[PDB]
RNA sequence: UAUGCGCAUAACGCCACAGAG
């Protein structure tokens, strides 16, 4: 048995940082090669919920079937969008932007972080 | 939006009905249990609170005689108000005896 | 037996130990365990206040990240007045005049650009490195600047140390304070605790001398046993019992496990209210009357209603 | 309007970055950057 | 990581008494006497501020922008 | 088959580690 008012105040809160690693190279293999992170501008799709780079904001949050990333490929001008599959609320944490091991890399690697709340419910094992 | 249900048994009686007070737990069941077994004419009184995710509580009364069983709950109700009314009563003013000793013991 | 009123109002009377700003012991005597109680867990969990409910957060740079920064501002003591307030309706996301706050916090992190001289403690090299509660500015919405004084609402204490930073780091938020009771939520309870005990009565079945006396004394709270000399050898009695704290340690004495008993008296309680800063604790204890007495009448309009 | 500012590992100098060209610092050329956090309303309840 | 806004078990505000701690006891007070100057009586509110490990000075070292 | 709005997208095994009861 857990207080109710301790577990409202501050006992025992906790997080769990997930760290997802988009790159659209490796997922994303439909030829070209030249994908690159970013909206197609005026989409309907990633008003106000995706920035201008197809990447969500930092303080953002993302319910189930919100706009996770969007990628528009650069031949072609078609720009996709992917959804939030997960079923739990998060907060982003930080996106970094990765290049290659040479610093010649394209942006088409990113690695998103978000927060899980988790906090105590009944069920929780301790 | 109905706090109160007044549940007769399969006796059209009503010398035994359960009360259902909702929105509410032990504090005015125990108080009102404590009340109303102080008349004479409640054969049975207790309260208990149905589940934790519920918020509500039973309360059952049963009476002798030919009273029903909402007159003890209704004069356990008034009983436990003038309780209250006087407790608060001499509450404030032992408050402001104390306000006024201090005051005026340290000038 | 009935329930006699008159008797009720002989045996009944309250007598106040001690009270200042945000502490109150007093006594109750002559009531029952069930309204006794009653009055403590009103006093736990129903006696309404104001605390900040939704954080709207515009820019937060700093680390205490923002979710755990709104639990950590909803957990300040707002000292308004809950009583001149309501309660918000369910599914208004903008609150008015009449039952909501706001405050505005709003802090940047910068470095001290002169008078540094390359020292080391951050309250030099830095300024506002560390976010307190004198920093949350109130926001008058509607008309509540002039039906609130300047300086009446804002945080019970200011120095609550909320967030620190580090320069470039920014706080920028807006805080809405709503009206509920702590059956609620914990935030929402206006008492840092509020409790009884009974009043212990230690009687002696024996007269205890000597270094029984020393011995007595030791066994009990400092304050409860008062050995003297009368006649220059030492008895021991009880004066002022309501020190001790039940340890029972004379109960591991063996020769004096027989002399004392302690007991307590029926129906004669110790409360004790410690208000966190909202509401002066002896008005915490007249509305927490006042609320059982609320719900009475709620049940009596029910049963009218049904009449 | 409203650029896309990335802030690098290392020297932490804000970075433009386009669709097109190669990311990799300006100054020290260091191969992650992170995304800046802009001001932009998110609600949060304080419970 | 920073200190709690309210005592766990009881809601006694200790989020304004760290500072007032760590003062006392850099004025060579024993922390059962910088516990007793602070007015922490219960041992829910004494074991908040005798136990808390201060994690955000070691993590704001790695502050990001050191300038 | 699932999601989103009849339409668009996504349609898996084998090892090895780690864990729960
Ligand atoms: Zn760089
Ligand atoms: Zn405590």
């Amino acid at each position: 048995i857990v207080n109710k008012a301790s577990w409202e105040r501050g006992f025992a809160h906790g997080s769990v940082y997930k760290s997802e690693f988009i790159d659209l190279s490796e997922k994303i293999k439909q030829g070209d090669s030249s994908l690159v992170f970013g909206i197609k501008p005026g989409d309907p799709r990633v008003l106000q919920k995706l920035d201008d780079d197809g990447l969500p904001f930092i303080g953002a949050k993302l319910q189930y079937g919100d706009p996770y990333y969007s990628y528009l490929n650069l031949n072609t001008g078609e720009s996709f969008v992917m959804y939030y599959k997960s079923k739990e609320n998060c907060v982003v944490d930080n996106i970094k932007v990765c290049s290659n091991d040479t610093g010649s890399g394209k942006f088409k690697c990113v690695c998103i972080t978000m927060r899980v709340p988790r906090n105590p419910t009944i069920g929780d094992k301790f | 939006k109905t706090a109160l249900e007044m549940v007769q048994a399969a006796g059209t009686d009503r010398h035994c009905v359960t009360f259902v007070l909702h929105e509410e737990d032990h504090t005015l069941g125990n108080s009102l249990r404590y009340m109303i077994m102080k008349n004479p004419e409640v054969e049975f009184c207790g309260y208990t609170t149905t589940h934790p995710s519920e918020s509500k509580i039973n309360l059952r009364i049963q009476t002798r005689g030919t009273l029903p069983a909402v007159e003890p709950f209704q004069r356990g109700l008034n009983e436990l108000m003038n309780v209250c009314q006087h407790v608060l009563d001499k509450f404030e003013a032992s408050i402001k005896d104390y306000k006024d000793q201090k005051a005026s013991r340290n000038e | 037996d009935a329930w006699d009123q008159d008797r009720f109002e002989k045996n009944f009377r309250v007598d106040v130990v001690h009270m200042d700003e945000n502490s109150l012991e007093f006594d109750m005597v002559g009531i029952d365990a069930a309204i006794a109680n009653a009055f403590r867990r009103i006093l736990l969990a129903e006696v309404p206040t104001m605390a900040v409910e939704k954080v709207l957060v515009y820019n937060n740079t700093s680390i205490v990240q923002d979710e755990i920064l709104a639990h950590r501002l909803g957990l300040i003591p707002i000292h308004a007045d809950p009583r001149l307030f309501e309660y918000r309706n369910q599914g208004d996301e903008e609150g008015t005049e009449i039952d909501t706050l706001q405050f505005r916090l709003q802090v940047r992190c910068t470095r001290n650009p002169h008078a540094a001289k390359d020292s080391s403690d951050p309250n030099e090299l830095y300024v506002n490195h560390k976010v307190y509660t004198r920093h949350m500015t109130w926001i008058p919405l509607g008309n509540q600047a002039d039906l609130f004084p300047e300086g009446t609402i804002r945080p019970v204490h200011d120095d609550i140390l909320i967030a620190q930073l580090r320069p470039g780091q920014e706080i920028d938020l807006l805080m809405h304070c709503v009206k509920g009771i702590g059956k609620d939520h914990a935030k929402f309870s206006p008492v840092a605790t509020a409790s009884y005990r009974l009043l212990p009565d230690i009687t002696l079945l024996e007269p205890v001398e000597g270094e029984a006396a020393e011995e007595l004394s030791r066994c009990f709270s400092p304050g409860v046993i008062e050995v003297q000399e009368v006649q220059g050898k030492k008895v021991a009695r009880v004066a002022n019992p309501r020190l001790d704290t039940f340890s029972r340690e004379i109960f591991r004495n063996e020769k004096l496990k027989k002399v004392v008993r302690l007991a307590r008296v029926r129906d004669h309680y110790i409360f004790s209210v410690e208000s966190t800063g909202v509401l002066p604790p002896d008005v915490l204890v007249s509305e927490a009357i006042k609320v059982l007495m609320g719900k009475c009448r709620r049940f009596l309009d029910e049963l009218d209603a049904v009449q | 309007q409203q650029p896309m500012i990335y802030i690098c590992g290392e020297c932490h100098t804000e970075n433009e970055i386009k669709s097109r060209d190669p990311i990799r610092c300006r100054e020290c050329g260091y191969r992650i950057m992170y995304k800046k956090r802009t001001k932009r309303l998110v609600v949060f309840d304080a419970r | 990581m920073i200190i709690p806004v309210r005592c766990f078990t009881c809601g006694k505000i200790v989020g304004n008494k760290w500072e007032a701690y760590l003062g006392l006891l850099q004025a060579e007070y024993t922390e059962g006497d910088a516990l007793d100057a602070l007015g922490l009586k219960r041992y829910c509110c004494r074991r908040m501020l005798l136990a808390h490990v201060d994690l955000i000075e070691k993590l704001l070292n790695y502050a990001p922008l050191e300038k």
